[PDB]
């Protein structure tokens, strides 16, 4: 049993209440959502990042265990083209929880982009058999969120 | 006739498909199973057959424990979604199948197969073989097999999937026909959520086998379980808001809209045990938007599409204050161009709340009809 | 409730084959019946009835021998070794040296066939046998009639002329006295040259030397009073079981591991170029016979097929007449045009190149029926989504087709392999070896693969017929290509 | 009806070229068996070609004793529709076996649940990996000891060699499975409902479904069981016993070496066949 | 990218399966071909697309004969039903195979690769086996594939036909977003009527390849052609009544129920070529019905069966006099017996009218939209 | 080119506008419906009568040509059980066109059953080749209404 630790702080949201048909229906992956309060998207869990946006406003990442996460800053952020955006890590880097990956400016981005809201869902859901969210406000990498099931 | 259900459990080794499900179905009740590609759905009707063996439970079809009873004396019929017509036996002998094995009478098979054959105009097709038939004609085929045999219940696994698009909705008709000439219990299963609100008394939403709700399909309409059975039936996608409790009262909750002008809304609903600064989803189907003009809680928009489907008009809204895009059903005709400012209005009585697990508080805005 | 019924045979019919020697046979008339009774029996396993008679064949007709043919590697069966000891003791108690009494004959033919019957002069009883032909010998049993024979004696010209055939009868009476032809007009009664008592010891009764089975090597054996080896021995051998010397005399040295480890590396050849060229030369015209643009696609079809459809047999032992080096018309075509006559029997290297080209004439058309249905399995989105970016033909099978079909070909793929590898049924009637491998024990070839290496030594026209050594190397190649299975299954 | 670029002509051309080509140069060997019966006498020395139309192969192999005007009436130098009629004596009787045993295992692969169906399949294809032509020592003496015992199922016999091809049916009953599978998975379960037992709706569904598959695995080992040498060979021994596999055998003797009367027993063993092994082929289409 | 058809024609032989048809199609817009399974829309696409040879006519494609053209040379992407993913390459390969062949450049292969895969969501599955994604995933690399090429036209042939009932309506508004943010010709195509009346701004109906009639979304729904379109579009099928025409005038007709009643009722329709005696077919539309109270014109009938939809209200009425059943639709809700008798109105203005042959009077009564 | 005879006089309606969604979408076939006004249903072409259903209420033929017909009398006429009609011809029996095979009394049908209307379809739709409808009133047993092409 593994558990997947919040990317940045701020709180729990239903993943099907996100403004896009995309991450909603669950088609991308399933997950949670959380409203931005901070400003660093962190590693969920230790293992090797896969890839990382040209725009620099998402990223995804494959656990030692073997998952493949998903974490994506807003909704449709990407016309932005990387504006307010700053990377930080590297595609193929080894992290661990509680490592900085993506820093972003928030006042900037809850004015600017489509939405603020974060989706972060797992893409290889046929590898987990059961998969558990959790509920209440969280912190930086720190708080956990959803606690899946190899 | 009167088959239900107790706890029963299903299991592939390890693999839990049906979790302990309750089902109560009475003589002469038309009761259809609903829910995603593989949920229980297509396993469930299965087990009540005897096609499938149960793990754990029991199965009371007319008062008596059918568990370990053989398919054959159940006393059950079935159509399946191949049909399961015998390719090497005409149309006559595919319905007369049942009653030309163990026990057989020349003289009543020729008069019950007439009978059936005579309402559903196949009489002039008795000796033809399957595959000289059309799509729909093999269909009649099936539903006429189990109408020979006069079972006390009638298992439907989803027969309208292979005919065409115009004419599925059309034969959806004549199931309603035959239930009530008829007068039977009949378990029916779908996947299309309006198949099960034109037919069903009363509709058994399955969710990963879990029994999300059951009911009649007005109730699941006006008053659903959880986030899942309000967000399954419906033409449209009922608008999920991430609200915000902030104060509870006597039998109303008040809440606050994710927007950055964080407007406030009593809400008529259950507000019994709910906790003050947890964020829940507020529910809010596009037939029941009420233009701005009307309610109090004003939403601005910009309008991005529009569908004109003739007998009504869907618009989607993009709301400055937050960042969601917002479906809103009217209708007739409404013409409206792509980029014109757009309000409309959320009326409280008309809406639903959804807790961070799922579940639903139970609405105390009185419908007529529940 | 009908187990009673059929348990009396499982049972019954067991320990008469227990009895009677056989006890190799005797196991799986049980083991696979008990099993077929428990089956038929209840039913609580009610797949297995049908899957049953199908095992039953398999059991005994495919397992059994393979079985069998490793138990034959551990005994000493062959040319010397054919019969048990059992049956190598009575035709030696049919020995005899002749010890003359009267017997007079007459040769009366009844029918399309010849008769036999004596006349004893001491006893008065006469002797008849029973209708027999002549040729090679045999023993036949005479009856008891005191009537005289019927019809008229054969004159001194018809027995002469059949003195060869008619002098090799050894005939027996009812009492039991051996006799044979002694004169034109006698037959004489003999006495054995061996008699055997209790213990299994033979002695003579001319030379009055005594013999005793000698379970080392299968024969009969003689001593002075002391010992239990030396003097001469009788070479009516009988099968007797030995060691593991079947196994180490191919693998410690010896002239037999030198073409064995020789004709290895050609078998495992062999077998990859035939797979090689077949799978390329089916898959090539597989594509082409189903290809879209075409205009005689029925026609073309069935003419290419034609190699697998006309029988194996026929289709080879055509190119054995044709392949001839002075004589056969594809020779004296190569000798038109070209000046050139390739020895396809005597030349080593030209052998092997014949075997190939008839080998894969044979091979093609089934990994095109192969394929071809293979092919089938391919949606026509894909040609058609890249046709859309500009895709060509060449470009569509080396992207497209070929590595979309080497994973569903793979299994199919070794699976020839392995049918090749065991082609017995080409190179025993094409070349019937080939080229003659010089300074061996045992017949062997350039162009013989393991299947016939072993069939050669157990069944050579006077080559010394070692089955129990054939059957054991052919346990050496069950392990070889039987085992080979592990990949076709696990891996694929 | 996709629109070709590079106007196909060139491309399909060429191919037309090396088909044909390729189609002339396979048939060749054919054709050489059609001309040596046309040809006169058995000698290769000559021009190619046929000097002399002759119907000596056409007589001497079919069971005639004609002859020429030199050398004396000459009978038939072996009996061909001898040897014809004992192969259909074997593959008619083997053909029923191998459908009789193969048609009701094949049921159990396709339409029916057992735990042994995941081990029991891997053991059919396992063991006919290793072909009957391996034990070709052990067969001559099991048939031995078997032959004494019950006589008409010995060495030398009819029945000795029919109850050897009964082994060989792992690859024809997985024809069958596939052609099981092929038909609706319901129908099992739907004759169920109805009152009927496994065996009850195996008889009287799935059965008259399956003859067409029936038909063809039959011609197929029908078929099959001609070409069959090394097990046929080595269980006959006697001349007048022959079959049509083994006996073409003794045409090409080094010493009696009859090139010349090979061609006729050749259509007799190609032209029955022929019509049969093509017709057979194309006679699936389920 | 305007492409146009002129006189187009096709046949196996001697089977003509489409008719000469003529279609004008401008740049940008995006049309939808409809019709049941099998009537010309699966084979007119692929006649574009230049996967089918034309037997006669010709093709503009921006102004430039494509009859004899190759595929590739069109300038042309298409999306398959079936997706078209090959099993044997990767995501990132399956989108990027286009111009890998004829033509790679590695550096910018990766390059659009990406730039597709984000606007899409498929950056973090790229090296990925088309095996392993989900349904609605895969259709998404489909998609994706046609996008990285990035042609003059895009050929959809049905996509969404392989996804889920929710799932197939909530990414209909994605090919929306697709289309307008792009801004270039889309030829849809889809057998569900109401796939492209949310989609299209021009819909093209084929009944048996023959073009029924080519115009606006809502033109299709208020002016119909014939029997055929009229019957087709609409969520419920339009009600046919056999009338008799009585008299016709300058611009109207006059009809007679087939009832035993026969009541004559005044039709304001263009009475042209229309012959008196002639039995021709009354439409009415179930939403346009009207209240008994109301209008004129009235009929009454017993209730058979009542569907109720929450969001909207389906009865079916059978009238006494005619011998013919009717289909009423009534908003919000309303709670009636099945068998309690129910009158409602029969409004003029909201009637259709078609001769024998099937040909449609045009309407002229004006309605918003058109 | 054949060309089929109206079983019973009155006028041509179109086959869709049949109260009955069997008839309707042409599932049993396709061809035209005929407002009965006369009083025997007629043998529409020179053939074998196929079945006659119990009821009496219809009929199938198929014609020597080698089109197999079916006329049927109403919509939901089963459940009247055979009141009002009576067979004159026989299952198997040969006739040809202007032969009567079954008398019916109309005005009693007419206020019992659902529908009068009787639909007049072709089975094996896969010979025909080419199909047109007829309008107008027709006789009986004389004035055609179908041309079918084979
Ligand atoms: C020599 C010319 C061969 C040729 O021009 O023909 C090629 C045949 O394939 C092939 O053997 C390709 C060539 C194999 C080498 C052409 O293939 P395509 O039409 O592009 O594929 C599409 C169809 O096959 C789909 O069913």
């Amino acid at each position: 049993t593994i558990e997947i630790i919040a990317p940045l702080s701020g709180e729990i949201v239903n993943i099907e209440d996100v403004p896009d048909v995309v991450f909603a229906e669950k088609i991308v992956g399933d997950g949670i959502a959380i409203k931005p309060t901070g400003n660093k998207m962190v590693a969920p869990v230790d293992g090797t990042i896969g890839k990382i946006f040209e725009t620099n406003h998402a990223f995804s990442i494959e656990s030692d265990s073997g998952v493949e996460l998903f974490v994506h800053f807003g909704i449709d952020t990407v016309e932005l083209k990387g504006e307010g955006f700053k990377r930080i890590a590297e595609e193929g880097q080894r992290v661990k929880v509680g490592d900085t990956v993506i820093e972003f400016d928030l006042p900037l981005l809850e004015e600017k982009a489509k939405s603020t809201l974060t989706p972060v869902v797992i893409s290889n859901m046929d590898e987990i058999k059961e998969l558990i969210k959790l509920s209440g406000s969280v912190t930086v990498g720190e708080t956990p969120v959803i606690r899946i099931k190899k | 006739a009167s088959v239900q259900l107790q706890n029963v459990t299903k299991a592939w080794g390890e693999v839990v498909v049906s979790k302990d499900i309750n089902l109560d179905i009475h003589e002469g009740e038309f009761v259809v199973f609903v829910g995603p590609s593989g949920c229980g759905k297509s396993t469930l009707l299965r087990m009540i057959a005897g096609l499938e063996t149960i793990t754990s439970g029991d199965l009371f079809i007319g008062e008596k424990r059918m568990n370990d009873t053989p398919p054959a004396e159940r006393g059950v019929g079935m159509v399946f979604q191949s049909y399961a017509l015998y390719p090497h036996l005409s149309v006559a002998e595919n319905m007369s199948f049942g009653l030309k094995l163990a026990g057989a009478k020349k003289e009543v098979i020729n008069q019950r197969v007439n009978q059936v054959a005579e309402v559903l105009q196949l009489a002039h097709l008795l000796d033809r073989k399957p595959k000289a038939l059309s799509g729909g004609q093999r269909q009649r085929v099936a539903i006429g097999r189990t109408l020979v045999a006069e079972p006390s219940v009638f298992l439907l696994d989803e027969p309208l999937s292979n005919l065409d698009a115009a004419l599925r909705v059309q034969m959806r008709i004549e199931i309603s026909r035959l239930h009530k000439r008829l007068g039977r219990t009949m378990i029916y299963v779908t996947h299309d959520q309006v198949e099960a609100m034109t037919l069903a008394d009363k509709i058994v939403v399955l969710d990963a086998g879990r029994v999300a709700q059951v009911g009649k399909p007005l109730e699941l309409y006006h008053y659903p379980a959880d986030r899942f059975v309000a967000g399954f039936i419906g033409s449209p996608k009922m608008n999920f808001l991430p609200v915000k409790v902030t104060a509870t009262a006597i039998d109303q909750v008040q809440v606050e809209l994710p927007m950055p002008n964080r407007q406030q809304v009593w809400l008529p609903v259950e507000s019994r045990d709910v906790q003050v600064g947890a964020n829940m989803s507020l529910g809010i189907r596009p037939e029941h938007l009420l233009p701005s003009d009307i309610a109090d809680v004003i939403l601005e928009g910009e309008v991005q599409v529009v569908e004109q489907l003739g007998n009504e008009t869907q618009i989607h809204i993009q709301i400055p204050s937050i960042r969601q895009n917002l479906v809103y059903r009217q209708n007739d005709v409404v013409l409206v161009e792509e980029g014109a400012t757009f309000a409309i209005g959320l009326p409280p009585e008309r809406c639903h709340l959804f807790r961070e697990d799922g579940t639903a508080c139970r609405r105390l805005h009185k419908e007529p009809g529940v | 409730s009908v187990l009673g019924l059929l348990g009396l045979l499982v049972g019954y019919l067991v320990v008469l084959m227990y009895a009677q020697g056989e006890y190799l046979f005797a196991i799986t008339t049980l083991i696979l019946s008990s099993a077929g009774l428990y089956i038929f029996a209840n039913r609580k396993a009610y797949a297995w009835r049908y899957v049953y008679p199908g095992m039953a064949g398999m059991g005994l007709f495919v397992l059994f021998p393979l079985v069998c043919t490793i138990a034959i590697a551990f005994t000493n069966y062959s040319s010397t070794n054919q019969l048990t000891f059992e049956r190598a003791q009575e035709v030696l108690l049919d020995r005899s040296w002749q010890a003359g009494k009267t017997y007079n004959f007459g040769l009366y033919p009844a029918g399309d066939e010849w008769q036999l019957a004596l006349s004893d002069g001491e006893t008065g009883k006469n002797y008849l046998s029973d209708a027999f032909k002549f040729g090679g010998e045999q023993k036949l049993q005479l009856k008891e009639t005191t009537a005289q024979p019927e019809g008229e004696r054969a004159n001194l010209r018809v027995i002469t002329q059949n003195r060869q055939a008619l002098s090799d009868i050894t005939a027996i009476l009812p009492d039991g006295n051996k006799v044979m032809m002694s004169s034109l007009r006698q037959f004489s009664g003999t006495q054995p040259l061996y008699t055997l008592d209790g213990d299994g010891t033979l002695t003579n009764n001319q030379s009055g030397v005594k013999y005793r089975p000698n379970n080392q090597i299968g024969f009969y054996q003689s001593i002075t009073a002391d010992g239990n080896w030396g003097d001469e021995k009788l070479s009516p051998g009988y099968t007797v079981t030995t060691g593991w010397k079947n196994f180490t005399r191919v693998f410690t040295d010896e002239g037999i591991q030198k073409p064995f480890l020789a004709i290895f590396v050609w078998t495992v050849v062999f077998s990859l170029i035939t797979v090689f060229l077949t799978v390329a030369v089916g898959m090539v015209l597989a594509c082409l016979v189903q290809w879209e643009a075409l205009r005689g696609k029925a026609v073309y079809r069935v003419l290419l097929i034609l190699p697998y459809a006309v029988p194996s047999f026929i289709s080879i032992l055509i190119f054995k007449g044709l392949f001839n080096q002075s004589f056969g018309e594809i020779n004296m075509m190569l000798s038109a045009l070209f000046g050139v006559k390739p020895a396809w029997f005597s030349d080593p290297t030209t052998a092997r190149t014949m075997l190939i080209i008839v080998n894969t004439w044979l091979g093609y058309p089934y990994m095109m029926i192969l394929c071809m249905g293979l092919l089938k399995a391919i949606p026509d989105d894909l040609y058609e989504a890249s046709a859309m970016d500009g895709a060509g033909p060449f470009q569509n099978f080396f992207k497209i087709t070929l590595p979309l079909l080497i994973k569903p070909l793979t299994p199919l793929m070794i699976a020839s392999f392995a049918f090749n590898f065991n082609n017995f049924v080409l190179i025993q009637l094409l070349t019937n070896g080939g080229p003659d491998r010089l300074g061996t024990t045992t017949p062997a070839g350039y162009t013989d693969l393991l299947v016939n290496y072993t069939y050669r030594i157990a069944f050579e026209g006077g080559g010394g017929q070692d089955f129990g050594l054939a059957a054991a190397i052919a346990t050496l190649i069950f392990l070889l290509v039987g085992a080979l299975a592990i990949v076709n299954l696990k891996a694929t | 009806a996709m629109v070709q670029p590079k106007s196909q002509k060139a491309r399909l051309f060429i191919t037309h070229l090396l088909l044909l080509l390729f189609i002339a140069a396979i048939m060749f060997p054919l054709l050489m068996v059609v001309a040596i019966s046309l040809r006169q006498g058995n000698f290769a020395t000559g021009s190619l070609i046929p000097e002399q139309i002759s119907w000596d192969h056409w007589k001497l192999a079919l069971g005639f004793s004609v002859e020429q005007a030199d050398g004396r009436i000459t009978p038939p130098p072996f009996p061909v529709l001898l040897w014809l009629w004992n192969s259909v004596k074997v593959a008619g009787i083997s053909a029923i076996g191998i459908v009789a045993l193969s048609t009701t295992c094949a049921y159990a692969f396709a339409r029916m649940r057992f735990p042994g169906k995941a081990t029991l399949l891997k053991g059919m294809l396992i063991f006919q990996m290793f072909p009957a032509v391996l034990s070709l020592v052990a067969l001559y003496a099991l048939f031995d000891r078997l032959g004494e015992y019950i006589p008409f199922i010995g060495l030398n016999t009819h029945g000795g060699v029919i109850f050897a091809y009964l082994g060989g049916i792992a690859l024809h009953v997985w024809t069958i499975k596939g052609y099981f599978e092929t038909i609706d998975s319901s129908l099992e379960e739907a004759a169920a409902l109805d009152g009927a037992t496994p065996w009850q709706a195996f008889r009287l569904v799935l059965l008259p479904l399956s003859v067409p598959i029936l038909a063809v695995v039959f011609i197929l080992s029908f078929i099959a069981a001609i070409t069959e040498v090394p097990v046929a060979s080595l269980l006959l021994r006697d001349v007048n016993s022959y079959t049509l596999a083994v006996g073409m055998q003794q045409y090409l003797n080094p010493q009696n070496y009859l090139w010349g009367d090979f061609a006729a027993a050749a259509v007799m063993s190609a032209l029955p066949i022929t019509i049969v092994f093509l017709l057979a082929q194309r006679w699936l289409v389920n």
